[PDB]
């Protein structure tokens, strides 16, 4: 579960943050644990102060969360971050890391989606799928 | 009524009425959710 | 003559410029001494 | 959504997964290559179509391919 | 989901403004629509064709109606070389009194536009004499429009939708189009000329009222059925015939005089009638070639399969092509566009040299307008032909079913083709630009005698072969003793040779070194435009940089910045680049045509002959010199009738330059800017009451290229059209 | 009309005089400007493909370089474009201005 | 030359393609 | 009928209605058609110029034997090499 | 033939061009003092101009009605100097440049410095090839018949079709 009452980094605010679409379509949350108070760069621009302990931020896009995640990992060696999608109705999907392990590391249990049992040069010609719903890359 | 009146009647309609009705109809069409 | 200097004089732009300058000079000098050759005289 | 496909010339290097800024891709077990893993695209609803994955892929021709398709708010990268 | 466009769910679900744009832009690409079948496709195309024909007939109706109602046709025919023909009336409440006066100088008491379309000249030639003639014409074409419209509707009704088999009956369609659409139409036109145009030219009224009782020739059809056809040639119009009068008039209805009527400076009407009768026979015979319902005739498939050179240099020859072509509307459309593109150019070339319409050779502005119009249309058609050729290769080409035929072997040596086109373009470019620059430098430093001036002797020799005496080549028709000269001496040669050797017409203009250089410029343009389009088509399916390109379709932005970067890699992008070259080439050739004529008409051919061999001559003596009347259409001292052209000229420059914004600045810059505007709208009080339904986004990568090209092309035409018109009106 | 067309009379009538260099530079600068548009309006995907066919002909005749030909980078295309646009544009005005002011001033 | 009567006949007749265009447009 | 063929000689069926006609018939008729056709062209156009009052329909018809003779000699060769 | 042209020595327009050109130069000459550097410069231009016009007059080059030399490039030998002979000269030189350049490229490919020797020329090696260009036509012809000029189509890379 997320925990909506988790505290946030210290930040004076900006105009780069989320707009109406975050309220009535979807927004994203990233949480992490830091050992110490530390300044980091907001993906919406500006310096913010990481609390020691738990940290919660909301963003409009998944890419903003992951961008921050990459910064946490690279600059601060924090790899305990979690990303969630938050709907207006209150529902919460956990997104990343999906199964506990980062996607770049092989993990048993995962199943191949969107793989093909051929090389790219063995796709059929467009004319063959003319007047049917198939694609050449299906 | 004579024919020399026709430009003064028609040009305002083809230029200031027909287009704006067409624009309005197209606008309603493209925003319909159905 | 110093081998490193000679290697530098062998680089594409240096040889490029020298060779084009000599070629250009030859054409200039032909036209300075035999001007206005619209055709081969025969 | 954009279509992302992984072809069987994959050598399981992981570079596409590392390149992806939207977490569309992941490595799954496989027998087909020495690395014993293949790239997978389980979350293409989050794919923005940036093609950083293809830039990262070392094989010739590519083993990952992005076919740009039906646009959504997600795919267009809108924060409004 | 927002319903529009109903033909594409992918677009309909897009939450941004892109949905609307792409909806509009893909509405006519029927093959791409959701759940299209091959049969529905052909049916929808057929109905769309009826709609298009109706539009053509309504347009013609409108031209007739406006001239009948607001024109001066009846006054114009009394003095065609002096009076200006009226296109239509102006009603514009933005006009001030000074502009009303400036546009009211054409005899009549109301502001008008002058016509440069040549309609008056055409209509007068073909026998029209009154506004009632024009009006009934307009009424007739209204009815024909409605008929086609109805046929469009009818052929979408369940029990009248034609089958796919009907649409692929090639042999029947060819028989009917050759014999009927071409042949009989040509025969009927010869009928019009004999019964109406030719009598009216000799001062005799023939109309619907009296045509059943009025014989085209006193002898009637007696000589026709007795095979005494030479009777119809006896007694041509004399050289002193005054058009639209009996003075000097003949009785002949069919002739082979050659050359021009001295008064009207146009082809003899009796020659034109005979032309149409002769080709009608050939077309009707040609349309009995193909097998329909009676076993005689040829199968197109059988002809194609058999045409393989036995020495094997063409591989399997034309095997498989029948199916390839029969299953591809893009192949067919490409053939149609290419063929029509060639023919439209031929019309432009032949109508300036051999005019058919009375007094049109005197109407300089019309002549210039008509040449430029048709060459630009031809340019567009040629680019479209190649665009559809590329689309064919992606969508319809099946390698398996074309193995080792002439089409497959084009792809097999595509690098040879492309690399040779590259060579010939570079070769022409380096040397043509080089000679022009040699000439500019040497003239600039005060030595025009140092110029490289090549006589176009091959073209002069071809002129001499058709009987131009000027050069003294003494070849074929320019030699008295030739078998060629002897053979035609009792038929068309007297009339033809007179026209050729007359210096006061456009039939084989004198040509010199100036004409040499600009022809090589034109050749550069044809080769380079072709390079871009051919590279487009032959690489449409794939390249080393993108081996699987056919999987992405005709048009797509790029394949991203990897592998070095792939901007403009699609076959659509080749079309886009070729358009710039097509416009350039058309610029060069129309500049050429116009300057050559300005100096001919002005009686200073020497100006062209001396100035045209260096580029400052074009810049100074053509562009700068002839701009003066145009740019003074309005000024601080007042307005004249060129005011509208002056304004349009600037409009063209503005539209062209706006195009550069879309072509130079690319999408990402704009998307970031629009984000800040979305931010401001939502945070502004009062304003933020109002909410968009479609999320605003910057135009797509391909959309920007298209919008940029559209502005560039529209601006190109709207700049040149006023110049070409006002330049000529201003001078003469 | 009263600025560009009227004041260009000096530069445009300079051939055969001591101001002829400005006439030449004026045309030359128009050329460089127009040439810039080839770079600004196109993209390297087209050019890299064209180079592939040309490379084929060199390989056929055993005269292909070991330093493999590439189209300019996307960024270089832009840099070349703006540099020719500015040079052409500015040198046009230079020639226009000097020819005019030296004649009348 | 051309009367008011002739211009009105044209306008009335132009309703035929107008109506038919509407029908074709809808059917497409 | 599939009219595709390989090698150096087409297979007689390309001649349509004339597929059973012997080689000699084609070969002799081709010479006759060429000579008569050439004569018609000569008489019409070359022996004195053509005039409006000296157009013989037979010579016009006869001139079509020149292109016809071409076809006849191709058919003749096809039959010759097929054995017919 | 070429009835629209005339020899430049018979041309009145061509002669008037000389007169008018000189007349302009002599007006320019009158603005300077005899013996001054400016004066001598203008005199040199006058002499050079006279030499040019007289050279063309004595050549038998044809003149148009503009009174300017027009060149004939159809192949006839009476105008060989106008295009054919320049053409042979160009082909001989350009073929040399191409042939020696092709020879150098191939030589360095058979070394470890195949790339280095493209940006830093092996000048001795280059001069050896450049010195050998004078019989490039025969070299090229023999190389062609030996089957050493061209690669086979199957040995050169191509894209999908
Ligand atoms: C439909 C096409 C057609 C064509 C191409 C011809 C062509 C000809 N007709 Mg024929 N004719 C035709 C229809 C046609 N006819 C019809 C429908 C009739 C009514 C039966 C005739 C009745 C007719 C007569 C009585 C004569 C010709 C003759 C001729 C020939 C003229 C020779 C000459 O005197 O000079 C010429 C070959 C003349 C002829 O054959 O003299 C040798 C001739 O005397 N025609
Ligand atoms: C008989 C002629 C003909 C026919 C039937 C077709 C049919 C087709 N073309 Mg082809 N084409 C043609 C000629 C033709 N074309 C010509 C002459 C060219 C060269 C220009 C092309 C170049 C071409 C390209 C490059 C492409 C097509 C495509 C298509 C397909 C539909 C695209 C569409 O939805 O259009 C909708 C078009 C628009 C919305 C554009 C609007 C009109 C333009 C921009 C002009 C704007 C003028 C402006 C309003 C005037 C300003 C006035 C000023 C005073 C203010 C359709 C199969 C496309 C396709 O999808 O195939 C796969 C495609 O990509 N065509
Ligand atoms: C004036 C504008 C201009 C010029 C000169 C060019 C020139 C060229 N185009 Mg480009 N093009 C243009 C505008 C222009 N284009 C525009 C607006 C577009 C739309 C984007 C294109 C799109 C385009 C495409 C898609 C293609 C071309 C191709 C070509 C080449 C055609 C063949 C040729 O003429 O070779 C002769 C070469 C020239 C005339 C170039 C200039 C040579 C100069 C003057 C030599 C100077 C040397 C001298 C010593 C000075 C050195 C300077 C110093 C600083 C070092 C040629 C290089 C085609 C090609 O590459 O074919 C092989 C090709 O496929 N063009
Ligand atoms: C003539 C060429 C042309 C024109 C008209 C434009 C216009 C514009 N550019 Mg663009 N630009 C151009 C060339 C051009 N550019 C080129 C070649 C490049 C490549 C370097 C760019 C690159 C570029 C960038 C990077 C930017 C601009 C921006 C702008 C906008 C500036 C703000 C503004 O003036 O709004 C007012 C609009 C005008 C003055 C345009 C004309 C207005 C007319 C005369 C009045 C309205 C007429 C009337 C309502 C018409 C109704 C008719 C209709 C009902 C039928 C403006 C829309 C900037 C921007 O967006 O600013 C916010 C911006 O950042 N341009
Ligand atoms: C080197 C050139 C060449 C060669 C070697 C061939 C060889 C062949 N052609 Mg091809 N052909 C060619 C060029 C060539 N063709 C060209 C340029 C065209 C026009 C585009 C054709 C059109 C063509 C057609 C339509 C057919 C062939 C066929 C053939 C094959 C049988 C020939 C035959 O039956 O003769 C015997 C032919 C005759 C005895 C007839 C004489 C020729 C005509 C009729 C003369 C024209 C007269 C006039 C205009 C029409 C009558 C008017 C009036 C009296 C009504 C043979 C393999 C046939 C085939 O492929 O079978 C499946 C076939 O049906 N050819
Ligand atoms: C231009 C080249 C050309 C060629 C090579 C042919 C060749 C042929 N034609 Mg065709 N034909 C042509 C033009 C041509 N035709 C034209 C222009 C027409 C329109 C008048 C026709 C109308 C025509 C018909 C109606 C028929 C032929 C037939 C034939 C075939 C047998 C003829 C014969 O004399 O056998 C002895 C032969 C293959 C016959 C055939 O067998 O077709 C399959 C046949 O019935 N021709
Ligand atoms: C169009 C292509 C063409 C080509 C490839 C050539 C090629 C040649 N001509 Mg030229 N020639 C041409 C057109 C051409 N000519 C034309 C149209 C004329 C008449 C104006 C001439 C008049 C001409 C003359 C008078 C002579 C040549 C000669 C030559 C040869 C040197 C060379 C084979 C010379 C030669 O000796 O031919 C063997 C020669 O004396 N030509
Ligand atoms: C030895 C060098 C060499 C040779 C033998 C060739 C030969 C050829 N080139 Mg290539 N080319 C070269 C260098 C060379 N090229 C270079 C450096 C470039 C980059 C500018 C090109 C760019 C190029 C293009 C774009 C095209 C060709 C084409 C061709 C073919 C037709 C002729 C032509 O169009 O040339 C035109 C080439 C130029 C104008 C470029 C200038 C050539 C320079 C001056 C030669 C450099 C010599 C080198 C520095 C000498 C060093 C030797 C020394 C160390 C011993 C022909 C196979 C064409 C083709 O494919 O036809 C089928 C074609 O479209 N070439
Ligand atoms: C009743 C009456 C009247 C009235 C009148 C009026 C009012 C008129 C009007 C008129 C009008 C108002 C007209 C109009 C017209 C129009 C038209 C004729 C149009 C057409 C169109 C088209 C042709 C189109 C087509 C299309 C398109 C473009 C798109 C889609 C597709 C299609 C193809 C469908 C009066 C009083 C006289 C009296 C008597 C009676
Ligand atoms: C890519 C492609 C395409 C397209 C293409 C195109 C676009 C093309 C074009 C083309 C063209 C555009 C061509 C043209 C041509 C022409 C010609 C071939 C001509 C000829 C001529 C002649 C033969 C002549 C003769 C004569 C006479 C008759 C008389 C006088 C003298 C003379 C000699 C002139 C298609 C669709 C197929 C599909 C596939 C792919
Ligand atoms: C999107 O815009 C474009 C590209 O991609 C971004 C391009 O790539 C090109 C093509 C231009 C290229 C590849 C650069 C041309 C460079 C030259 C002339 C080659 C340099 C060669 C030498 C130094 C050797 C010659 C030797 C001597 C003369 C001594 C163009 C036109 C373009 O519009």
């Amino acid at each position: 579960t997320l925990n909506l009452k988790m505290p946030s980094p210290s930040f004076g605010g900006s105009t780069g943050g989320w707009l109406r679409s975050a309220e009535n379509e979807e927004k994203y949350a990233i949480t992490w644990i830091s050992k110490n108070e530390e300044v980091f760069e907001m993906p919406t621009a500006g310096a913010a102060l990481m609390r020691s302990g738990e940290n919660l931020l909301y963003f409009a896009r998944k890419e903003q969360c992951l961008s921050l995640g990459t910064q946490l990992k690279t600059q601060f060696k924090i790899d305990n971050y979690k990303i969630y999608r938050v709907f207006p109705n209150g529902e919460i999907q956990y997104l990343h890391p999906k199964d506990g392990v980062f996607p770049e590391k092989v993990n048993e249990g995962r199943k191949a989606i969107n793989t093909l049992t051929r090389s790219i040069g063995k796709n059929p010609d467009p004319v063959v799928v003319k007047f049917i719903n198939k694609q050449t890359f299906e | 009524m004579t024919a020399s009146y026709l430009p003064s009647i028609l040009v305002p309609i083809i230029g200031l009425v027909f287009p704006f009705i067409s624009m309005a109809l197209f606008f309603i069409y493209v925003e319909q959710e159905e | 003559m110093n081998k490193d200097l000679l290697k530098y004089l062998s680089t594409a732009p240096v040889l490029g410029v020298i060779w084009i300058a000599i070629t250009a000079a030859i054409i200039v000098e032909f036209n300075r001494l035999y001007p206005d050759a619209l055709f081969f005289p025969l | 959504a954009h279509n992302v496909k992984i072809y069987d010339t994959c050598i399981g290097c992981t570079q596409c997964v590392r390149a992806c800024p939207c977490d569309v891709l992941e490595m799954v077990p496989w027998d087909g290559c020495k690395a014993l893993q293949i790239a997978s695209a389980p979350r293409t609803e989050d794919c923005v179509g940036c093609k950083r994955c293809e830039t990262a892929c070392p094989t010739d021709f590519l083993s990952i391919r992005v076919y740009l398709g039906a646009e959504t708010s997600r795919s267009m990268g809108l924060a409004y | 989901v927002t319903k529009f466009p109903k033909f594409s769910q992918a677009l309909a679900q897009d939450p941004t403004t892109r949905r609307i744009w792409y909806g509009i832009a893909t509405a006519h690409d029927f093959e791409s629509h959701d759940n299209i079948t091959e049969e529905n496709l052909y049916q929808r195309i057929f109905a769309s064709h009826f709609g298009h024909l109706a539009i053509i007939f309504l347009w013609t109706s409108g031209n007739l109606f406006h001239v009948a109602w607001q024109g001066n046709f009846e006054k114009w025919i009394l003095n065609p070389t002096k009076i200006k023909p009226i296109a239509h009336a102006i009603w514009d409440p933005h006009f001030g009194q000074a502009a009303l006066k400036a546009f009211s100088q054409t005899g009549v008491d109301y502001p008008t536009n002058i016509s440069y379309s040549g309609l008056y000249h055409w209509w007068y030639t073909i026998g029209i004499r009154t506004n009632n003639d024009l009006y009934l014409g307009a009424l007739f074409l209204l009815v024909i429009s409605g008929l086609f419209l109805f046929a469009g509707w009818l052929h979408l009704q369940p029990k009248f939708k034609p089958s796919l088999a009907w649409f692929k009956n090639n042999e029947s369609r060819l028989n009917h189009h050759l014999a009927g659409l071409f042949g009989v139409s040509s025969l009927a036109w010869a009928g019009h000329l004999v019964h109406v145009a030719i009598p009216e030219a000799r001062g005799q009224h023939v109309g619907w009222d009296n045509f059943l009782s009025t014989k085209p020739h006193p002898a009637g059809l007696e000589p026709f059925f007795k095979g005494q056809w030479s009777v119809y040639a006896d007694g041509p119009d004399s050289m002193n015939h005054v058009f639209n009068t009996s003075e000097g008039a003949g009785k002949a209805i069919l002739t082979f005089l050659g050359g021009f009527h001295p008064q009207t400076k146009s082809l003899w009407l009796t020659d034109i009638a005979h032309h149409h009768l002769a080709i009608a026979v050939i077309f009707i015979i040609a349309g009995h070639m193909y097998r329909t319902n009676w076993s005689i005739g040829h199968s197109l498939k059988e002809i194609l399969d058999a045409h393989r050179a036995p020495g094997g240099r063409l591989g399997d020859g034309h095997k498989g092509l029948f199916e390839t072509i029969n299953n591809s509307l893009h192949f067919q459309l490409g053939l149609a566009l290419a063929s029509l593109g060639v023919i439209t150019s031929l019309v432009a070339q032949h109508m300036y040299a051999m005019p058919s319409y009375v007094f049109i050779a005197n109407d300089f502005t019309t002549q210039a307008a008509l040449y430029t119009h048709h060459q630009y249309i031809a340019g567009f058609l040629m680019v479209g032909a190649f665009a559809h050729g590329a689309i064919f290769f992606i969508r319809d080409y099946n390698p398996e079913q074309n193995k080792n035929n002439v089409l497959a072997r084009m792809l097999e040596h595509k690098e040879a083709i492309i690399s040779h086109l590259s060579w010939v373009s570079l070769f022409l470019g380096f040397h043509t630009l080089g000679i022009y620059v040699h000439n500019d430098v040497v003239v600039a430093f005060g030595s025009p005698e140092k110029q490289i001036l090549i006589e176009p002797v091959f073209a002069q020799w071809i002129q001499a072969a058709s009987g131009k005496a000027l050069y003294g080549f003494n070849i074929l028709l320019s030699s008295s003793d030739s078998v060629a000269t002897r053979a035609g001496e009792s038929l068309w040669l007297p009339g033809w040779l007179k026209g050729v050797n007359d210096t006061n017409n456009s039939l084989f203009l004198d040509i010199g070194p100036g004409d040499f250089l600009v022809h090589h410029a034109i050749a550069l343009g044809l080769h380079t435009t072709t390079l871009i389009l051919v590279k487009g088509a032959l690489d449409a399916r794939g390249s080393k940089l993108m081996p699987d390109k056919k999987d992405f379709g005709y048009s797509f932005p790029c394949d991203g910045p990897g592998r070095g970067g792939t901007c403009d890699i699609s076959a659509w992008d080749a079309f886009y680049l070729a358009m710039f070259w097509m416009l350039n080439t058309l610029g060069w050739l129309t500049f050429y045509w116009h300057w050559k004529h300005l100096t001919l008409w002005g009686g200073n051919v020497n100006q062209f002959n001396e100035s045209s061999t260096y580029l400052m001559g074009w810049f100074r003596d053509y562009l700068w010199l002839n701009s003066s009347p145009l740019i003074n259409g309005y000024n601080p001292y007042g307005v004249n009738n060129l005011s509208v052209w002056a304004w349009m000229f600037l409009f063209g420059h503005l539209v062209w330059a706006t195009g550069f914004m879309f072509l130079i600045s690319w999408r990402g810059y704009w998307q970031e800017l629009i984000e800040t505007l979305a931010w401001a709208h939502e945070r502004t009080p009062l304003a933020n009451l109002i909410k968009w339904k479609d999320k605003p986004v910057a135009l797509s990568i391909v959309q920007a290229r298209l919008v940029g090209l559209a502005h560039f092309a529209v601006g190109y035409i709207l700049t040149y059209a006023p110049f070409v018109i006002a330049s000529t009106v201003g001078k003469f | 009309r009263d600025f560009l067309w009227a004041q260009a009379s000096q530069v445009i009538q300079s051939y055969g005089s001591s101001s002829s260099a400005y006439g030449l530079m004026f045309l030359g600068a128009h050329f460089v400007w127009a040439f810039s548009l080839m770079f600004l309006f196109s993209g390297r995907g087209y050019w890299q493909e064209l180079i592939e066919s040309i490379v084929w002909a060199h390989n056929k005749l055993k005269v292909a370089p070991s330093i493999q030909p590439r189209a300019l980078s996307i960024t270089q295309g832009r840099a070349v474009g703006v540099a020719h646009y500015l040079l052409g544009g500015i040198a046009t005005t230079w020639a226009f201005f000097l020819a005019r002011i030296i004649a009348i001033g | 030359m051309i009367n008011d009567s002739q211009i009105f006949i044209a306008l009335i007749l132009s309703l035929v393609p107008a109506v038919l265009a509407l029908k074709l447009a809808r059917e497409l | 009928k599939d009219t595709f063929w390989t090698g150096k000689v087409p297979p007689s069926t390309v001649l349509g209605i004339g597929e059973k006609v012997p080689s000699a018939a084609y070969i002799i008729s081709s010479v006759v058609c060429l000579l008569v056709g050439s004569y018609c062209v000569y008489e019409s156009n070359l022996l004195s110029p053509l005039t409006v009052t000296t157009i013989n329909p037979l010579y016009v018809l006869g001139s079509l034997l020149v292109p016809y003779s071409w076809g006849l000699h191709v058919a003749g060769w096809i039959q010759l090499k097929n054995g017919k | 033939e070429f009835n629209n042209l005339i020899p430049c020595k018979e041309s009145k327009i061509f002669n008037k061009r000389l007169e008018s050109t000189i007349k302009k130069l002599e007006n320019k000459l009158s603005k300077y003092e005899v013996g001054s550097s400016s004066y001598l410069a203008i005199k040199n231009t006058i002499n050079k101009t006279n030499n040019r016009f007289h050279k063309y007059m004595e050549s038998g080059v044809l003149c148009g009605k503009d009174g300017l030399p027009h060149l004939i490039a159809d192949g006839r030998w009476s105008h060989a100097g106008e295009f054919v002979i320049p053409s042979l000269l160009f082909i001989y030189i350009s073929g040399w440049i191409g042939w020696v350049g092709r020879g150098y490229l191939s030589a360095i490919k058979n070394t470890n410095k195949a790339i280095e020797n493209e940006i830093i020329i092996d000048v001795p090696l280059a001069l050896k090839f450049m010195s050998s260009g004078f019989i490039w036509p025969l070299s090229a012809l023999r190389e062609y018949t030996k089957g050493d000029l061209l690669m086979k189509d199957s040995e050169v890379t191509i894209s999908p079709r």
